């Protein structure tokens, strides 16, 4: 029970996230009942997720968490609910979590967010068919750009090309950007996409899952229909030869190899599986959070 | 006293989110009544089975409040025509669930959102919800006026935006609109919600809307301007389209978060409550009229009917109306009597349909302001207002005004007039049977009479108003054909309609009709050019008319007497709406009909489709001789 903490963590698991030590970020809001709001934990023990009583920091936020990601080792962005875009920075003593700037940019919900190859700037989706990408140090919006014709569904950062990123929408466009050209998108060549991830070994590779269940891999094509209903994120493991962590709203996680096949199925989960994230000391072990209030460690053979 | 509401996708709280927005001077709020994250699912197990509560409790506001405070959001995710199965059958279920929590709450209106081509299965799901119980809530159609993909930035390389007009594709919006009131039959409870871009359109595009059920227009933050103090304003061109909207009394709705985060929220509603404030106020007319607005009214008949007391006292509340009148006269007098007979010639005056004597009174001060004598007769049939015509001529006029009681068709007049005055005119001039009243009084005019007014001419133009053609559908009775209400025309303040080709002459009447073989039967063809896309729901009807020589009064809007309140247009509906395309030509056919008892209108539209004929042998629709 850490200070200023809530006592009551909310039901809707958004989103889970480990960092080099191997604390767990943890990422909730609720969806439903009297408040409408969000909040954000950090677990240096994984296993004592989700209880409230045994985490390391705690705060709540005005309005649901869409989407987060890490910023470093002590920043945390946040795509709200308000349309705002949130960074919040541990302490020193990483027993609170503070507000950095929460400036209010998008029109609509902030449904994705993504932190660029230098660390410094943010790249963000949201419902007002938007697309911005932040100074990180400045508090300011960079550049607004206006590509799609629908909701942004998710975005990217490139791993290492600093003005390189992914971007989807229900348009049914795919777009590859960057920002040293003129025109900085570039669309590439069915069902809605709705997740996108790079190949952590090589550049010029992602893969992308639709609202159908269908994981393709794509260069700058291969196919495998591996669930029933909207892939919801796609996680790559930290291996040489890396794995595919494929979750999805038909309440299973799915992993795949090279070749888009299934090595592990888990269906632990009652409601949608909304994130994956893997260890960094254990390059087996699986995390991955949902709407049923569930943390579950997966052992992933390999 | 703008009407104005805020529209949010975010409320953590209903309690504090509708007192914050209140406080700054809005009054309503448009929320989501479910998350608009919480994706359902409907079928497939273990995500049906989630535990409750499936939203907030009903509790959390009044029952007043929820019934004029709150309008319902349709959940984003909610795709009803998806091209995946598994998506549509979620939806379909899915909205069937918010829209029958809406209506658990007894929410004034309802948000959803047309962004695309085919919202066939959207329309099937809600005209389902409308045939589910008798309710008066209405659902608001959220349409862009210019469509995401028609406003996105050129930035997409390999993907350029258009640069050649697509003079059909920028009316894509509408089309949308359209199709989707068609396949819901055009439920009176289907409105749209106007959503105006950064960067308007053509101005045939906005004409498109003309005519349009448009209830509320909603105002993005991220269109307006920013002037020297820092206060948001909008561009000139967006201040124009305001004004349009102001007249049609539109709800305004302000969506995106505050950008102009130097000033308090409430600046961008103060613009509003400042553009309001500036314009032309109402002209003694639109005071008037305001009230009357689209509001269908029978025909009057004051031939077949004796008009009560209060419709008198309309008539006589028009003083520049009478006023031509008395110019009429005066200038009349002096051509017949000069100057040197002014003394022994008196001119006999004979109203014609007096009511309660404005003309009466007119003639009294025409004759005195001309400096001759006239002997003055006044006939009304109307053996009510005879008592207020019998009242005034004892206690005022005296012996110079005769009242006749008597039907000015059969009258055996005591000696023949030198100027007959008639005010039996209708919206579409002779509509209350004017040429055969005054044909019957002919014969006790003089040889070199004159008839006041002299001649009419009624005015037709092709409108385009989906509003009115559902108010006149409205219009269907118990006991008499189901389509009766199409074959009648009806006087009607027309507001939101569009005229779709200017007024032409119609149906022409002059008095005297000295012609030996007199025939008030009339067949007119007319063809109007038309420069727009749109669909024809009816006719408007106008008159003008000469007094005497230049004194004229005239209802037809490019001649319209200014100031004048007398005589709505009047409105000539057809039973289907026709589709008219760019550079076609409308061409319609009017008949007026009669026989012994009877005069009436039958019409049909020959171009670019061929309608039925309407009012065929007066079925629907006579007047009274
Ligand atoms: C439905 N109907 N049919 C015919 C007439 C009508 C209207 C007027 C005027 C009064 C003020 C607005 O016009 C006149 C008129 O001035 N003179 N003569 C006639 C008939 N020959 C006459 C006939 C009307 C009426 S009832 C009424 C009551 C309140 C508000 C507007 C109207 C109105 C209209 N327009
Ligand atoms: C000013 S509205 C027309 C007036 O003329 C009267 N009127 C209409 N037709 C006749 C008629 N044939 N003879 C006499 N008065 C008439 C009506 O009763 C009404 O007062």
């Amino acid at each position: 029970l850490p200070p200023n903490a809530p006592a009551c963590m909310e039901r809707q698991l958004e989103a889970a996230r480990y960092r080099s030590d191997g604390a767990l970020l943890l990422g909730a809001s609720s969806l439903s009942g009297r408040c409408w709001a969000g909040s954000l934990w950090l677990f240096k023990d994984p296993c004592a997720a989700p209880n409230e009583g045994f985490c390391s920091a705690g705060v709540q936020t005005e309005a649901g968490v869409a989407d987060l990601t890490w910023v470093g080792e002590r920043g945390i962005l946040v795509a709200s609910d308000s349309g705002a875009v949130e960074l919040w920075e541990l302490d020193e003593n990483e027993t609170l979590i503070v507000s950095k700037f929460c400036k209010y940019e998008h029109d609509d919900i902030v449904s994705t967010v993504s932190v660029l190859s230098s660390g410094t700037q943010a790249v963000s989706g949201s419902k007002d068919i938007c697309i911005k990408v932040w100074d990180l140090a400045q508090q300011v919006v960079l550049s607004s750009y206006r590509a799609h014709a629908a909701q942004v569904t998710c975005v990217a950062a490139s791993p290492h090309k600093d003005s390189v990123f992914l971007s989807c929408s229900e348009d049914n466009r795919i777009l590859l950007w960057d920002t040293r050209c003129p025109k900085p998108a570039s669309q590439i060549g069915g069902y809605l996409p709705t997740s996108l991830a790079w190949h952590p070994q090589q550049s010029e590779v992602f893969v992308f899952g639709d609202e159908n269940g269908t994981v393709s891999l794509v260069d700058t094509v291969l196919s495998s229909a591996v669930h029933s209903q909207c892939v919801t994120g796609l996680v790559f493991s930290p291996h040489s030869v890396p794995f595919l962590a494929s979750l999805s709203e038909d309440c299973s996680l799915a992993v795949l190899d090279s070749s888009l096949s299934e090595l592990f199925r888990s269906q632990a989960h009652r409601d949608f599986v909304r994130d994956a994230t893997w260890s960094p000391l254990n390059h087996s072990l699986l995390t991955t959070v949902g709407w049923d209030h569930q943390v579950v460690h997966h052992v992933v053979p390999t | 006293r703008v009407s104005s509401g805020r529209d949010l996708n975010c409320v953590p709280e209903i309690a504090d989110t509708l007192g914050a927005v209140a406080k700054q001077g809005f009054d309503f709020l448009c929320m989501p009544v479910f998350h608009p994250r919480f994706k359902r699912e409907f079928i497939q197990e273990p995500a049906k089975n989630r535990p409750g509560p499936q939203t907030r409790s009903d509790l959390l506001l009044s029952g007043r409040d929820w019934n004029t405070l709150i309008v319902g959001k349709l959940s984003p995710w909610i795709r009803p025509d998806s091209k995946v199965e598994k998506i549509r059958r979620n939806s379909e279920a899915a909205m069937l669930q918010e829209l029958n929590f809406g209506a658990y709450l007894g929410l004034p209106a309802f948000l959803l959102p047309l962004n695309q081509e085919d919202n066939t299965n959207l329309a099937r799901v809600l005209t389902n919800h409308i045939h589910t119980g008798h309710h008066s809530s209405m659902f608001w159609m959220r349409v862009p006026l210019v469509a995401p993909e028609d406003l996105r930035d050129d930035i997409i390389e390999n993907a350029p935006t258009t640069h050649t007009e697509e003079y059909s594709g920028e009316e894509k919006t509408w089309m949308w609109w359209h199709n989707f009131r068609t396949l819901c039959d055009y439920s009176k409870r289907i409105a749209v919600a106007l959503e105006i871009g950064a960067d308007l359109p053509s101005n045939h595009v906005i004409d498109r809307w003309l005519g349009e059920p448009i209830k509320a227009a909603i105002l993005p933050t991220s269109i307006f301007l920013t002037n020297k103090k820092g206060f948001p304003v909008l561009s000139k061109m967006h201040q124009r389209l305001i004004f349009r909207l102001l007249k049609l009394e539109v709800q305004f709705i302000i969506t995106g978060t505050n950008h102009h985060s130097e000033k308090e929220f409430c600046s961008y509603l103060q613009y509003l409550e400042y553009l309001s404030q500036n314009r032309p106020p109402p002209n003694a007319y639109e005071l008037f009229a305001k009230g009357y607005e689209d509001y269908l009214q029978s025909p009057l008949q004051p031939l077949m009917d004796n008009l009560e007391s209060q419709t008198y006292e309309v008539f006589e509340k028009d003083p520049i109306k009478y006023s031509q009148y008395q110019q009429a006269i005066y200038k009349c007098l002096l051509d017949r009597v000069p100057e040197e007979e002014k003394d022994t010639n008196v001119q006999v005056l004979m109203v014609l349909g007096a009511g309660r004597g404005p003309l009466v009174n007119a003639s009294l001060r025409a004759a005195k302001q001309a400096d001759r004598r006239i002997k003055l007769y006044a006939v009304e049939k109307n053996p009510n207002a005879v008592v207020t015509l019998e009242n005034w001529q004892f206690e005022e006029w005296g012996s110079q005004v005769t009242v006749v009681s008597s039907d000015m068709r059969e009258w055996v007049a005591p000696e023949k007039a030198d100027i007959i005055v008639s005010e039996l005119l209708g919206s579409f001039a002779d509509n209350e049977l004017s040429p055969e009243c005054l044909d019957g009084a002919q014969h006790f005019l003089k040889d070199d009479g004159v008839s006041i007014p002299g001649e009419y001419t009624s005015f037709l133009a092709p409108i385009s108003s989906s509003k009115l053609y559902n108010e006149v559908r409205a219009c269907r009775e118990k006991d008499r054909d189901p389509e009766a209400q199409f074959e009648m025309p009806y006087v009607v303040r027309l507001h939101n309609f569009h005229q779709l080709s200017a007024p032409q002459p119609c149906f022409t009447f002059s008095h005297p009709n000295r012609d030996p073989m007199i025939d008030n039967n009339r067949y007119c063809t007319l063809e109007f050019p038309v420069e727009v896309n749109t669909v024809l729901h009816g006719f408007a009807g106008y008159f003008e008319t000469v007094l005497y020589q230049d004194i004229t009064l005239s209802i037809r809007p490019e001649t319209h007497s200014p100031g004048m309140f007398s005589w709505f247009p009047i409105l000539f509906p057809i039973k289907q709406p026709i589709t008219v395309r760019e550079g076609q030509t409308i061409c319609v056919r009017f008949w007026r009909c009669s026989n012994s008892k009877k005069v009436w209108y039958e019409w049909a539209v020959t171009a670019p489709v061929c309608s039925a004929i309407h009012n065929p042998t007066g079925r629907s629709y006579t007047i009274g001789l």
